[PDB]
């Protein structure tokens, strides 16, 4: 029974590690995803700022 | 009987040793998650302000096109 | 106390999955 | 043994506290993204509206020639 509670406790430890690992992988994916979009927004901000200048000079 | 008790104890020990190693790995995985999470919040905050500037810039364009239209209306075109 | 952790982690997982779905959506708008 | 059990217990206590921060971070993230998604939607709309008016102004002008 001492061994028995270690054995089932062990299974739950492993289950907990799997979830934590899944959670860690999501937190890494999110950051990659947001970083990538950081770069798409740099170009949009640049394209827009120049369209602003264009329209302003033309009027 | 002594062989059986010793076998059980050694199994308990070793299973417990693996549960410890697992909690150590958990600790590295949550620590790193926190850092990724923090990094994400900082990038999102930066990008939030970038999107504000873009929206403002679309509002700018908007108002200058109202000037252009008022000019065309004035010139009969 | 172990049990309160497994459920706590699976809640964050659910929350991060929705969040990642929104950001795939935000990726599509850009 | 008790040095192993005590360490396993401090580790888990520590993981738990950090899971609590991760939940808080994931929720803020979610909110900030909902807000930026609405904002992106107003930007897309305004960019398309801006481009229609640009094309129109030019087409009116091209009649001047
Ligand atoms: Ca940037
Ligand atoms: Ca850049
Ligand atoms: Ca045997
Ligand atoms: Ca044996």
């Amino acid at each position: 029974s001492a061994l028995s509670e270690i054995e089932t406790r062990h299974s739950e430890i492993i289950k907990l590690e799997n979830s934590i690992r899944e959670l860690h992988d999501m937190f890494m994916d999110m950051a990659m995803l947001v970083e990538s979009q950081g770069e798409m927004i740099d170009r949009i901000e640049y394209n827009v700022e120049h369209a602003v200048d264009y329209v302003e000079r033309a009027v | 009987m002594r062989n059986e008790l010793e076998e059980m104890q050694r199994r308990a020990d070793q299973l417990a040793d693996e549960s410890l190693e697992s909690t150590r790995r958990m600790l590295q995985l949550v620590e790193e998650s926190k850092d990724a999470g923090i990094r994400t919040l900082v990038m999102l905050d930066e990008q939030g302000e970038q999107l504000d500037r873009v929206e403002e810039g679309m509002n700018h364009i908007n108002q200058d096109m109202k000037e252009a239209e008022k000019n065309l209306k004035d010139l009969g075109w | 106390r172990l049990q309160q952790t497994q459920a706590q982690v699976d809640e964050v997982v659910d929350i991060m999955r929705v969040n990642v779905d929104k950001v795939l959506e935000r990726d599509q708008k850009l | 043994g008790s040095a192993r059990e005590n360490e396993m217990d401090e580790n888990l206590e520590q993981v738990s506290g950090i899971i609590g921060n991760l939940r808080h971070m994931a929720l803020d993230m979610g909110n900030e993204i909902d807000t930026q998604n609405r904002q992106i939607d107003r930007i897309m709309e305004k960019a398309d509206s801006n481009k229609t008016r640009i094309d129109e102004a030019n087409q009116r002008a091209t009649k001047m020639l």
